[PDB]
């Protein structure tokens, strides 16, 4: 409703300075006096001038796309005049599951004795549940306690051979990540395998579990992931080591974030310092694995916090003796599923974007950062709204819009609109008067002399 | 906004680790670079000479050990000139257990000059079998029934210790001494009311070196019953001061408590008398008792402090941490009960130490680190703090403000700061900033160097002092697009790099690209909220990696420029120069 101009010279120029400024291509709307300025002012300032409402020139901002599918459209093109945003759908229609590969990664510190005897025979019953969700799932056997230096473990000779109090006889020496099980259809696999392991120990109360995810999302072709739903149950009974703690056995250098199984074993593991959390939800969000936290009732406050960074995430509470863990794991995939974000990938500080997120719960949010809906349920479509605008005359450009946790995407194509996209190529078609062309009630003329009337 | 990048300076020696400034310190003829050893090296200092351009190792004379931790930790105090250095390192085993505490060194004129060391939180090891040794005070200064409940509190300490390994001796002492009984006798009865049937009172002077002596070289022996694979210790029972001279070099080897009791050690000079025959920290093995019926009540502090789970001091990793304002120290001790943590007050020579942690010790204090920073926050009108984070408390962190000791009191605890973000590592860095430099630090800057979200990783906030406490007024604002950056990572305060009389900071984030380092500089009332300078590592070097790790500035007197600021990196260390320009 309002329009600075500084310093215009043409209809580009005019759409360029902002998006309450309009051009007036009729011809002769200048008197010899004025300077050629003033065609390009507010709406209202130009018909006030004698301009008609045909011969205005007011280009908007434009959304044209291109489309049974989970994510639609597939394909957009926006044309962007700066300062006016342009509006386009998404809708998201939830598909019959996916087949899903679940690892599990659990503490087997000597709390988990007893956890330990219950998930060596539990390979049968998630590969059920698994089934029971969808179609044909693979399941996968991690482990890991701590690093091997001080004072996370004891490094006395003796209890390094036995990190376990003194009596017990079955047990193994403390380890950062052993990857026990490739992903496999097969429960008998899964029993021979996971019953090989033996229990460890430790000495401070944290862990280095946040070591064991960063090496299973670093390692997608020694764990196995297919490109289907990626499960990561982590199941421990205490709190977590992160970056910064390797400063007590004097590692102080960052995790690099790369794989370093050898022997399916972490062995560099005292060389590099604990991930952070958020290089952690980095890594995890790349590769397209959700966690699902399974910690015992003290430990439940406190992984919940993790969600708040993790956006495909769940907590359930472990029994101590984790035989629930199967009930634990169905309900995190219902949680999980049921809640949808849609975001997009990084973006420069000339484009910005909103969503506005249309639930089928009934709930309705508007201009967020981020695409937010829960209690989504199989074939119940939600529509997202997405409106993006350009501060400025934009450089071609484009960027991807992401449902988490699923690698389809909207490919989205923009273009600005400087241009103004005139009129009347003839009629009669009769003018400029020196050789040069017209071009919006505005003569151009071809270089040779030059200057107005040409 | 006046750094100059393009005359910037490098350092690094040829055998140079990738820990090669991982903490930089400018004293006046160069740089202190330290380089924590990586794998199987040990820990290093280097002398950096300014005109030189060249790293030299510094060598510790008397330095008796030296770990991967050497160079770790190093501060200097700017009102005295002095250098502390730690060594988190000191790594030794107690039976199955092992123990991990560390060994400060401070330089008091330079690193060429004298040098003192001592063990901040150090935890003598105590194994499963001990040889304790009762020496008591027969002097004619005590009334027969103190002399009398000085028996009943050795009975008592017995009777508490039966069915243990440990075997005990009783030796009394007075002008002479005499052994009540030895290990071997304590071996054939258990009974500590018939042991102690036959002493008979002295009633004559107090020798205590003689004795101790005595103890040492005629009571420790295997013929009279003493293990010699088990811990040596001495209690030693005392009324007043020695009537003798001289010194318990003979004893050295054991573990010496001390409990003086009664009007004699009511004044302080008198008390560090006693000092010398126990063992470090005095403030552990000296024990000042100013009644007689206070040994009954003292059974659980001498009892039990004489395969674990729950630890105290064993694994405190005393020293990660420093920090020295007007003659004062303090090292913080992160393991201490139980990773809870908690902060040392040095004595000057680095011969005692205090423990101030967290009051009280809930679960919840436990795992948080306390201890990890530490910074002094000085003032003259208003009373002087002591800032520190536990990064880790509750997985999200925390900051807690201690007030200095005001008359005869001691540290209290007088506010507590949460963090909000798990893993954030809120508190992990702290730096204290007086703005205008009128003797009052007003600004408590808080590094949450892990924060994630919103794509830019790291946060610093701003806290200033009000009547009732600190208060967050603002934060430095990093530029986004590092969402792992770690910006807050390093905080200091520069001195003055503008010239005008406001002092400026900069912030280290070493995981932006190859490392940058954000000048903040200060305006009327606080800090401006925006950086007016970024540098990056790759314009300084190309091969350059975490450049901004660590960061100290100084005005310097002798060279070209306004300040000097020096920024450690992967095995690089730089030196940058203000200029009026
Ligand atoms: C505009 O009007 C002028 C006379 O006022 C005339 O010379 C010129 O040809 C006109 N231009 C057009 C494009 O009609
Ligand atoms: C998207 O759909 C909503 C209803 O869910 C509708 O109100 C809106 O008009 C649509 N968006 C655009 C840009 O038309
Ligand atoms: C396990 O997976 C393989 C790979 O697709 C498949 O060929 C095999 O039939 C599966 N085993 C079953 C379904 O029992
Ligand atoms: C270092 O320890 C040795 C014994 O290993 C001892 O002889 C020496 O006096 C100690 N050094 C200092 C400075 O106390
Ligand atoms: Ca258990
Ligand atoms: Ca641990
Ligand atoms: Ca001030
Ligand atoms: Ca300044
Ligand atoms: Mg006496």
């Amino acid at each position: 409703q309002e329009c600075t101009k500084f310093k215009v010279s043409s209809c580009r120029e005019c759409i360029e300075s902002g998006p309450g400024c309009t051009w007036c291509q009729k011809l002769n709307f200048t008197g010899p006096g004025d300077p050629d300025s003033i065609r390009c002012d507010t709406r209202p300032q130009l018909l006030m001038r004698g301009c008609a409402a045909d011969d205005i020139m007011d280009p908007t901002s434009l959304a044209e796309t291109q489309e049974q599918k989970q994510l639609s459209p597939q394909k957009v093109t926006l044309y962007l005049r700066p300062g006016q945003a342009a509006a386009f759908n998404v809708t998201f229609r939830r598909a019959k599951g996916y087949p899903i590969d679940l690892y599990y990664l659990m503490d087997l510190s000597y709390s988990m004795l007893d956890d330990l005897r219950n998930v060596k025979k539990l390979g049968g019953d998630l590969l059920r549940a698994l089934n029971e969700i969808t179609e044909s799932g693979r399941i996968g056997f991690g482990s890991f306690v701590d690093k091997t230096v001080l004072p996370f473990v004891n490094t006395h000779p003796d209890k390094l051979r036995n990190p376990c109090p003194n009596k017990e006889k079955e047990c193994q020496p403390p380890f950062a990540f052993r990857h026990v099980l490739k992903l496999t259809n097969n429960s008998n696999q899964f029993q021979t395998e996971v019953g090989k392991q033996l229990i460890s120990g430790n000495l401070d109360a944290p862990e280095g579990g946040l070591d064991a995810m960063m090496q299973v999302a670093a390692c997608p072709e020694e764990i196995g992931w297919r490109k289907v739903t990626r499960l990561l149950v982590f199941a421990t009974d205490d709190g977590f080591h992160f970056a910064g703690d390797g400063k007590l056995g004097a590692i102080l250098t960052p995790n690099d974030g790369r794989c370093h199984l050898e022997d399916n074993l972490y062995k560099r593991s005292n060389e590099f310092d604990y991930p952070s959390v958020g290089q952690l939800a980095h890594k995890l969000a790349e590769n397209n694995i959700q966690p699902i936290f399974a910690v015992t009732s003290r430990m439940v406050k406190t992984y919940e916090k993790l969600t708040e960074i993790i956006p495909k995430s769940a907590v359930g509470e472990l029994s101590e003796d984790s035989s629930n863990v199967v009930q634990l794991i169905k309900n995190a995939y219902n949680k999980l599923s049921s809640r949808v974000f849609l975001d997009h990938n990084a973006l420069p500080d000339t484009l910005k974007v909103t969503y506005d997120s249309f639930c089928s719960n009934g709930v309705t949010h508007r201009n967020q950062p981020r695409g937010d809906c829960d209690g989504v349920q199989i074939n119940v479509p939600i529509t997202f709204q997405v409106k993006v605008t350009a501060t400025e005359c934009i450089q071609e450009q484009s960027f991807v819009i992401r449902a988490l946790g699923f690698t389809d995407i909207v490919t989205v194509q923009v273009l600005p609109q400087c241009e103004c996209r005139c009129r009347d190529q003839s009629r009669d078609r009769s003018l400029c008067h020196g050789k040069g062309f017209l071009e919006c009630g505005i003569c151009r003329c071809d270089t040779g002399y030059i200057g107005k009337n040409c | 906004y006046n750094l100059d990048v393009r005359g910037a300076r490098s350092f690094s020696p040829p055998r140079a680790g990738r820990h090669f400034g991982y903490r930089v310190l400018q004293v006046g003829n160069g740089v202190i670079v330290g380089a924590p050893g990586e794998g199987n090296s040990t820990g290093s200092l280097y002398q950096c000479q300014s005109g030189t351009g060249h790293c030299l190792p510094v060598t510790l004379r008397g330095s008796n050990y030296t770990s991967k931790y050497l160079g770790m930790t190093l501060a200097t105090d700017p009102t005295d000139g002095s250098i502390l250095a730690c060594d988190p390192g000191l790594s030794r085993t107690c039976d199955q257990n092992t123990y991990l505490s560390g060994l400060c060194y401070l330089f008091r004129q330079n690193l060429q000059g004298p040098m003192l060391q001592g063990r901040p939180g150090f935890q003598e090891c105590i194994k499963g079998n001990v040889d304790l040794v009762f020496l008591f005070d027969g002097s004619m200064s005590l009334q027969p029934d103190e002399f009398q409940k000085i028996l009943d509190f050795m009975k008592d300490v017995m009777k508490k210790l039966s069915n243990t390994s440990y075997q005990f001796a009783a030796v009394q002492f007075s002008t002479s001494y005499k052994t009540e009984f030895d290990f071997s006798d304590y071996v054939k009865w258990k009974d500590p009311d018939a042991l102690l049937k036959h002493v008979k009172h002295m009633l004559l002077l107090t020798n205590t070196f003689g004795a101790i002596n005595y103890v040492a070289t005629e009571v420790f022996r295997e013929e009279l019953g003493a293990r010699p694979d088990a811990t040596k210790v001495l209690i030693i029972i005392t009324d007043g001061e020695a009537t003798d001279s001289g010194n318990i070099d003979a004893a050295k080897d054991i573990i010496r408590y001390i409990i003086g009791i009664g009007k004699h050690f009511q004044t302080k000079e008198s008390q560090e008398t006693l000092h010398k025959f126990a063992s470090k920290p005095a403030s552990e093995f000296v024990k000042i008792l100013d009644t007689f019926e206070k040994l009954k009540d003292l059974f659980t502090e001498l009892q039990k402090k004489i395969d674990l789970t729950s630890f105290n001091m064993e694994l405190s990793s005393s020293g990660i941490s420093a920090d020295l304002s007007r003659g004062h120290a303090v090292v913080g001790a992160v393991g201490a009960k139980d990773w809870a943590g908690g902060f040392l007050d040095l004595k000057a020579d680095l011969q005692d130490d205090t423990f101030i942690g967290n009051e009280p010790l809930t679960p919840e204090v436990r795992a948080g680190y306390l201890g990890y920073t530490v910074t002094w926050l000085p003032s003259r009108q208003k009373t002087s703090l002591l800032a520190s984070g536990a990064p880790r408390y509750q997985h999200m962190g925390r900051v807690l403000l201690f007030q200095e000791p005001q008359g005869g009191g001691h540290w209290s605890q007088v506010q507590t700061i949460h963090g909000t973000q798990i893993g954030s590592y809120f508190g992990g860095e702290l730096c204290g900033v007086d703005v205008d430099q009128d003797g009052e630090t007003e600004l408590l800057l808080i590094g949450a160097p892990l924060f994630y979200g919103e794509q830019r990783g790291g946060r610093v906030f701003i806290y200033q002092r009000r009547q009732l406490g600190f208060e967050e007024v603002s934060e430095l604002q990093g530029d986004p697009g590092y969402p792992l950056g770690r910006f807050g990572e390093a905080i200091t305060a520069l001195t003055d790099i503008n010239g005008d009389g406001l002092v400026d900071v900069a912030v280290g984030a070493p995981l932006e690209e190859q490392g940058a380092v954000y000048i903040f500089n200060g305006r009327h009332g606080g800090l401006s909220p925006q950086p007016s300078q970024r540098i990056e590592g790759t314009q300084v070097l190309s091969g350059i990696q975490w450049f901004g790790r660590s960061i100290h500035g100084v005005k310097d007197l002798e060279g070209d420029g306004l300040a000097d600021v020096a920024v450690g990196a992967e095995s690089q260390m730089i030196v940058l120069s203000s200029r009026p320009v």
